[PDB]
């Protein structure tokens, strides 16, 4: 990916996560619990049906054309439409096989970048109480149990309660 | 100084699927999705578009009234489906451009034939022959009339029929030649002569060539199929000597989305858009592997049999 | 403890357009801007092209010589339009391949004819006929000679013509078709016999069919046009014993940029380099929905009537 | 946008804006005013002006053709030259659909872009002065007076003029 | 209070090169690579494909048997190579339909020639002219028998051949056009008529037309070239009076890569997949401006010369 | 770039780096020195590579075709073999000219990117050590000898040994 997130600093996905795209791992004294984040994986949902819904269910009616099989040696007019169907037939091999070459590394792009926008979301959310650990996790300075880990999933995380007990363990010789 | 940890990830499966991008091959995403469609359930569907299985027949058969095709007189069709099987069974004939006539018929999707009272005097008409029975007697082509004389005499024809409709007419007509000199004369009493078929803005003038050609269900003549449109205010002249097998009336011409298709596979009782040669296929998918001849809403052919798109985020196991 | 706030951001419109995307076929963007022209200003540019209205002649017609075509003589051009209205208003014709005839004389550009003295002797030359009126006085082609007997006697022509230049020579002939018996022999003294027109590298021989067409002009016979190009140092044979319209001359072969387009629009005095049948459209965006037919520098043709190019960022009002 | 800064982190747009895409609304003691960035803004137009310069004013020159109009039946030939030119006409629908589609969105992701850059800019600027908020605003924390903004504006901002005032003011209990 | 400083860049060269991108037609990048094949090493390579340069001769002339093509009997080849030089040094003739012919013989790839004892019984064979001689004697075409009366009679030919075999039978035959009068009669003691070839599944008449054409190599006659295929199970049916010049056998016909390509490169001896009339050229990149005409693994033809790929990032130098 | 490092916030590259695309230089007490990035250049390659994979070496065997070369004057049939093939040409050279542009656009998009997936690697790394110029250059706030640079190009730097005296440099008035 692009954003360098999803096979980069992301070191792998997790199976064992069954309810969305992306989401949370976390553990506090409380324990050690994991929970999906919606509007991250319904935004790359939402992108990819409208990848669908353009190349899905929209065809094109043809009714009399030309032959392209023939019984019988006939020369020049039917060398042109041989021609003709196989410079067609050529075009459109190549125009699908460059849409999904392209679709392919957009969609790619597309889903590391959400992971990316989440990631942003919830360094910004933890201000000064936290440091990037650089896996994709952070390290909070502070104690955090199940209903404070809720707040930030869900973005009612208020940082000023728990600044000064932060800042305290993080700036201790 | 207590503190926590948390993780932002994403998910991953164990059967994941490869796909190509614009950098890579092969790399593996979660999901994907097949864009080719390259089976077919086998048959064509006789729904939604109007089939007319040829059976027998070519469409060409059926046009001109070979008497195994009589139940096809005046039928529509959005597509005609020539079978492999089909042969001809009447008097051998030959289409010069058999090709163009055989699309022009396919193009217009109809058979309707109107009878027009032709004024044949001095002349003998519904000439027959052992080649072509209906009934188990001796027939001809329904919609065409063998003229032969009468009193032992053939007077120059000078017909004439005015197309002072709306729509255009289709005229099928031939020239017969005779396999022998005494057969020229038996059936005309004169030396074969040109015909000429005209109009207002055409001319059509055919030699009919006597001599001996491979027998053919034992009949060593041989008929050759001209065609004349006729457009409205314009009017049909017949001007001969002999040797014409004349018609009994004209075709309408439509103007639509009627068309012909050479296949072999059984007509069923289902309902898809699409329809090849192969049978009827999917129209979900946007190209298609399974043949280049299409008839409806169909996917476009492509030569690759697989193109995965992909509907989900890469793969990556723990 | 005091503290100030600087706020990054982007601006916005409160009326925005919708585009489509890869991922979304309605997002609204600041500005775009359209890429396929719609409609056409109603008429034909006369400029930067040469124009050439046909009027009430075809190319065909102002080729032969229609009298009401005579100011066309000569006449250059880059686009010959021809009207619907057109009309023959001279002897009844008809050309094998006409289409072929009328594309190669367009993409030549040029109605240029020298005339070459051709030695007819033995013949009457300047035949004319009642259909084909120029002043009131019955004439002929400008560019045929109509031949017929001189003392009731019409030998048999051998004439030739070399081609001695640096180009190539367009002939361009005809054969009578006598609509009876009684013209055929009072014309050419003879029953009719084959023309044959020859070079060293061609051969084109064909047979007058006498016989009643449908009348056209109070006319039942037929003339049959037919074209010969002659290359530097070969030579056109003529071989006829009558029914032969004869070439008065030749016409000029170029190639380049010219052609032919079937419209009904005026002409004016305006400058716009692409032309269709609906009249002259601009050329700056790069696909247009006006005509599948153009001709000069055009936008490109496309089923859409409508595309945008977004030229500004999402639009996201507060 | 694949950034999230427009139509994500960013609320929405300002209207009030017309001198620029992009650019700055602080708030000090003297006041609260808006002011356009020349370089982001400039940044994206000549981007969306190379665009328009490749589709913009480049035609084709065609003259003599085949005919596409018939007014009698021919059968064979007819068919070819009909099937001809609607296969033509199909490939080129198809390729202004995609491109349109294709330019539309990296148009999108391109002043997404820009507008992240700009972000990127200005944080780097305030060094530890400042703290990201997470809807596009910095919390400055030292007075801040319309020379001192101006400053950042135009990329002269000196961060250690007012570091020790900063820091004192992030990091009192 | 010490520190270190960690500054992190890229690389960049003093020789960039310029290259187009959606938003920039000219922007430089560390390297780039060439897409567009431009130039050619001059020659055609002889290998991996079988060529057979056709030196003096036209694919017609070996196929008819023109004596200086007498070494070409019986060969084969992936693409036959026509020179502008060639010239066809034999009786004058022409073919109706050329092109078509010439293109199914190349598309066959082979002039395998197996001879049948045609039962030419009442006419003398192996007619002769002065304008085609072999071995400084004169002779005719190789593969066609050009017959005469015997004893001052030249009786109704009907000969049969039959298509016993599993293939296809090309037959390649004529008509002959006499100059004069008396030359028809001093050849065929006949007034011309009418030839007739015909099989179960085709019939082609031919009127040979007596008159004199410019001359050509001192030869004011004619020869009209015709084919027929003949199926398995059919049969061959020659029916004429006169003017025939018969086949002395058949030609195979098979399916493949064969084709002709008109050139006047030299034959070299190097190994090269994509041959263009201007000689090989290399198809390692994706497209070629050199020659729209190719034959094998060739690059696809563009009207760029020039098409740049960036194979490095952005340059920018200090 | 749509990431803004190459010709962006990196003022300029380096011609006397020959050794990698990507790289560090730095200055200590040891003096200053430069060393390449051996995993960014690798991936930027690999992609390159990728991509002209798919474009070199696949060519498409055509045999026996049309005519594209006339010596005499025939009118319609002639007219449509010109026009199908002058049509053949004109899509090929389209594709030719959108495949370029496409490919050089993400060519150039995706070598901004791994300069940037490297910056946001190395600031990762430094923790609260370090603080980021703005021009791609960190200001390290200890003493970093040779041993210690170089634990930083091979992602084995442990920023707990200096982080006590980083802060203190850091947050000194
Ligand atoms: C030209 O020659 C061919 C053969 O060389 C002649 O065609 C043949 O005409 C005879 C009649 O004498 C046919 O013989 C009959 O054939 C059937 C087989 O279908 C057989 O069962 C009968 O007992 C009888 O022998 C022969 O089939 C037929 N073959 C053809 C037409 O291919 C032809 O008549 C000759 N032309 C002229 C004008 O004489
Ligand atoms: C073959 O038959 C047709 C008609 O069945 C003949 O054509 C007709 O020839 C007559 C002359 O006796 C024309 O009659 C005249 O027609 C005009 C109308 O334009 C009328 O005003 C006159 O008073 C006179 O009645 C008739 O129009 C004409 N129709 C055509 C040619 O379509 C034709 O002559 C016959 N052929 C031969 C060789 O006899
Ligand atoms: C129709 O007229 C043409 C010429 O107007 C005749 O063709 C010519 O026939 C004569 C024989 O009397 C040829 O003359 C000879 O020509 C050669 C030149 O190649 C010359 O060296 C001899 O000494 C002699 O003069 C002439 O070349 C030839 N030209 C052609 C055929 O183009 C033709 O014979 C006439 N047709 C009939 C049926 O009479
Ligand atoms: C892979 O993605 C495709 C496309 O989004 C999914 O295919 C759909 O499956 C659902 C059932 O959940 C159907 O409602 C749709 O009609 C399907 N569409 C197509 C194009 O097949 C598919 O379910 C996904 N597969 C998995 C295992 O998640
Ligand atoms: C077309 O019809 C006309 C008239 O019916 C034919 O002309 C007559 O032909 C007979 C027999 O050939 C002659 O004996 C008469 O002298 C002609 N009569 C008239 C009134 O001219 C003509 O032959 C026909 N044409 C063709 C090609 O069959
Ligand atoms: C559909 O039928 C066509 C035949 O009309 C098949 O295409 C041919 O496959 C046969 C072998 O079965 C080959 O002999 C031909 O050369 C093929 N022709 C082409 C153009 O590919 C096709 O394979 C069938 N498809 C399916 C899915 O049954
Ligand atoms: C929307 O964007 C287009 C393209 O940049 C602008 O169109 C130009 O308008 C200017 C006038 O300011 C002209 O000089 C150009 O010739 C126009 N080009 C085209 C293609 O139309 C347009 O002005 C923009 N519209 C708004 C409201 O900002
Ligand atoms: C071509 O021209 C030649 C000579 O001018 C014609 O041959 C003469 O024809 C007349 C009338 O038919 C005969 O009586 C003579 O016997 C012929 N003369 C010679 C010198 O042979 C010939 O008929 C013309 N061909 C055509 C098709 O009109
Ligand atoms: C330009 O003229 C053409 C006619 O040559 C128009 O296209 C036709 O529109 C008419 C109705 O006005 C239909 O009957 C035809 O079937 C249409 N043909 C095609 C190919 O679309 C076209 O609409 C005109 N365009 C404008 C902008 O006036
Ligand atoms: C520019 O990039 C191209 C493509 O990667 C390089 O071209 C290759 O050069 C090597 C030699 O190092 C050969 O092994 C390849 O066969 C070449 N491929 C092509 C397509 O030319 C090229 O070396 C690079 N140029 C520079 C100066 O770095
Ligand atoms: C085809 O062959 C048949 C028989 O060989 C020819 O018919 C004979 O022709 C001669 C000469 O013309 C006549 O005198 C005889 O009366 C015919 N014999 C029979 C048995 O009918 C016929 O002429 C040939 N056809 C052509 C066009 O050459
Ligand atoms: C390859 O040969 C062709 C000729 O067959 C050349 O294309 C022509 O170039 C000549 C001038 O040398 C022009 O007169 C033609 O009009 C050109 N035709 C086309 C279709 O471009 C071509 O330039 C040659 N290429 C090379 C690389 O030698
Ligand atoms: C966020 O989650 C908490 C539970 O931890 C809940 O109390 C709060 O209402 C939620 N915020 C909403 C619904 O806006
Ligand atoms: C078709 O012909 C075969 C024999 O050729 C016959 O058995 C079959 O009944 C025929 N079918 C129809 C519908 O006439
Ligand atoms: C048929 O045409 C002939 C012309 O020969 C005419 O004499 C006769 O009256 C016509 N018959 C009828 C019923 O009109
Ligand atoms: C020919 O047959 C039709 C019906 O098949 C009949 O109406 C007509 O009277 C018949 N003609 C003769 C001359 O028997
Ligand atoms: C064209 O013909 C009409 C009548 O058909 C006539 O009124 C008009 O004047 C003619 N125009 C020219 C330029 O001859
Ligand atoms: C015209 O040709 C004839 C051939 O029949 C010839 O006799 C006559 O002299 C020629 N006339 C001229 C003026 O050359
Ligand atoms: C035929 O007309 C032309 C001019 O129209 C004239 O030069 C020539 O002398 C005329 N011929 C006869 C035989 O009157
Ligand atoms: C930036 O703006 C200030 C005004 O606040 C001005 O004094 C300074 O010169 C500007 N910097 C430049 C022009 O480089
Ligand atoms: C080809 O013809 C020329 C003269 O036209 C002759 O010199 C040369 O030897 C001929 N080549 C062959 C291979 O016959
Ligand atoms: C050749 O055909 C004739 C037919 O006229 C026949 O009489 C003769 O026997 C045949 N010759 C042979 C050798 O079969
Ligand atoms: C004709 O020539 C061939 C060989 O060239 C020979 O076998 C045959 O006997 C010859 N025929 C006659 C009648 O001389
Ligand atoms: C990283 O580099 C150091 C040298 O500064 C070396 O000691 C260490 O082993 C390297 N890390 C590896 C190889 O994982």
């Amino acid at each position: 990916g692009i954003f360098g997130a999803i096979a980069g600093f992301i070191e792998n996905g997790w199976e064992g996560m069954v309810d969305g795209w992306y989401g949370f791992r976390h553990q506090n004294s409380e324990g050690i619990g994991q929970a999906a984040d919606l509007k991250s994986t319904q935004a790359a949902i939402n992108q990819i049906n409208g990848k669908l819904n353009r190349l899905i269910g929209k065809t094109n009616e043809k009714f009399h054309q030309i032959e392209k099989e023939f019984s019988e040696v006939e020369g020049r007019i039917q060398d042109l439409e041989k021609y003709v169907e196989d410079t067609k037939i050529d075009l459109w091999s190549y125009n699908a096989e460059l849409l999904v070459a392209l679709e392919n590394q957009h969609t790619i792009d597309l889903t590391d970048s959400e992971m990316n926008k989440l990631f942003e979301r919830t360094k910004k959310q933890l201000r000064e109480n936290a440091e990037d650990m650089g896996n994709g996790c952070f390290k909070i300075y502070h104690k955090c149990d199940n209903a404070c880990i809720g707040s930030i999933r869900n973005g009612t995380y208020d940082h000023d309660v728990y600044r000064d007990e932060a800042l305290n363990n993080r700036f201790q010789i | 100084a207590s503190t926590a940890t948390l993780c932002l990830g994403h998910h991953a499966v164990p059967n994941g699927t490869i796909v190509k991008t614009i950098t890579n091959d092969q790399i593996e995403v979660t999901n994907a999705t097949e864009l080719v469609q390259s089976s077919s359930t086998g048959g064509i569907c006789d729904s939604p578009h109007q089939i007319l299985d040829g059976e027998n027949c070519t469409l060409i058969d059926a046009l001109l009234g070979d008497p195994q095709c009589d139940g096809f007189q005046n039928k529509k069709w959005d597509l005609f489906v020539e079978r492999s099987k089909a042969y001809s069974n009447c008097y051998p004939y030959d289409v010069p451009d058999y090709a163009s006539l055989r699309s022009l018929v396919a193009s217009s999707g109809t058979l309707e034939f109107n009878n027009e009272s032709f004024n044949w005097t001095g002349v003998t008409q519904n000439g027959t022959s052992s080649s072509c029975k209906r009934r188990s007697n001796n027939s001809f082509f329904s919609r065409l009339n063998w003229l032969t004389h009468l009193k032992f005499k053939y007077p120059a024809l000078n017909v004439t029929m005015p197309n002072n409709e709306k729509f255009d007419k289709l005229y099928i007509w031939g020239v017969h030649h005779p396999g022998t000199n005494n057969d020229q004369i038996s059936l005309y009493t004169q030396a074969s002569g040109r015909i000429t078929v005209s109009t207002k803005r055409s001319q059509q003038t055919v030699i009919p060539n006597i001599g001996s050609r491979p027998r053919v269900r034992d009949i060593p003549s041989r008929i050759s199929i001209y065609w004349t449109i006729v457009k409205p205010g314009d009017i049909l002249l017949i001007n001969s000597t002999g040797n014409l097998i004349a018609p009994r009336g004209y075709f309408k011409i439509r103007s639509g989305k009627s068309s012909i298709m050479r296949s072999d596979a059984p007509i069923g009782k289902c309902n898809s858009e699409c329809i090849t040669p192969n049978g009827s296929i999917p129209n979900d998918k946007p190209f298609q592997n399974v043949n280049r001849i299409t008839y409806g809403a169909c996917p476009r052919y492509v030569k690759q049999n697989t193109l995965k798109l992909a509907t989900g985020m890469r793969n990556v196991p723990e």
